[PDB]
């Protein structure tokens, strides 16, 4: 919704610690949260 | 190849599966953050999983989020994968 | 040949929903212990008259 | 309804800062506005199905 | 010279749902150039009457 670098951080953070919480452990330099680049299953998109 | 090949050469195993992971990141992140971008046209079905997809002609949008990518996430996320790059080669500056 | 043109016929409205709720977040007013000063003095060298 | 709940509600002046019976004779009096006030008909209340 | 707004026989209403223009081929189209120099043969006429 928003586009703004502040809060898209506080977004961010939060999606990692809540993962961290839940025991697993993600990795920042494999997870992509990216509006025109789709990937799932060895499958890649980009830009249509 | 021929720079990706020396590096891959002293450690072919062990190199070539560390060096995978940025190289996959770097296609995955390039068009996005351009402040044109071109995009191929398609509609289908309201559920974003409908697989009826009909295509359509190219066009050149402004881009909604040239902005957003000067953030504290886009900056960690490109220095570390420069780091798994440089942990890498520099294994191989002494290996061979 | 479709690409040198830069779109603009399609307006973007979820950007502009998406402004109008940031623009409910404005504040006009402002809580304030003490009121700003309105009248100041300057002393002339003069024990009677300011 | 929870902000008119706890028990300071006793003591506490609210601030509001817009009123909602929005009288709509505003938003239909901009001229020649009658496809503006469909595409945001749309795109506020239009629901996604199968 | 100056083009018309690109809006005006095209209306975007919910995603992609557009109102149709009844001449998109004639407005989706590149003059070449010989069929210019005739444009800037039709407002020497119009700007010289007689």
């Amino acid at each position: 919704h928003t586009t703004d670098t502040k809060v898209f951080d506080k977004v961010a953070a939060s999606i990692f610690d809540t993962v961290a919480k839940c025991g697993h452990e993600a990795s920042p330099s494999k997870t992509m949260m990216t509006p025109y680049s789709v990937e799932k299953t060895q499958t890649h998109a980009k830009q249509g | 190849l021929r720079e990706f090949f020396i590096l891959c050469l002293p450690h072919p195993k062990k190199i070539n599966n560390v060096l995978r992971a940025p190289y996959s990141w770097f296609v995955k992140m390039w068009g996005v953050g351009a402040d044109p971008i071109v995009v191929l046209q398609s509609t289908a079905g309201d559920d974003r999983n409908s697989k009826d997809v009909f295509y359509d002609k190219f066009r050149t949008e402004p881009n909604r989020y040239k902005a957003l990518f000067r953030s504290s996430f886009y900056n960690e996320s490109r220095r570390m994968n420069e780091e798994k790059i440089l942990e890498a080669v520099k294994y191989s500056q002494k290996l061979g | 040949t479709a690409t040198r043109e830069v779109d603009f016929t399609v307006p973007d409205v979820q950007k502009i929903l998406d402004d109008i709720k940031a623009l409910a977040a404005e504040q006009v007013y402002k809580i304030v212990k003490v009121p700003s000063i309105s009248f100041r003095h300057i002393v002339m060298q003069s024990r009677d008259r300011v | 309804q929870e902000v008119l709940t706890d028990f300071r509600r006793q003591d506490t002046i609210w601030v509001l800062a817009l009123q909602l019976p929005v009288n709509p004779q505003v938003v239909w009096d901009v001229p020649r506005s009658s496809i503006a006030n469909l595409i945001m008909n749309i795109a506020t209340c239009l629901p996604t199905g199968e | 010279y100056i083009a018309p707004n690109p809006r005006i026989s095209s209306i975007t209403l919910t995603q992609r749902i557009t109102t149709t223009g009844p001449f998109a081929i004639l407005t989706g189209s590149t003059p070449t150039a010989q069929q210019l120099n005739d444009v800037r043969k039709i407002y020497l006429a119009l700007m010289f009457p007689g």
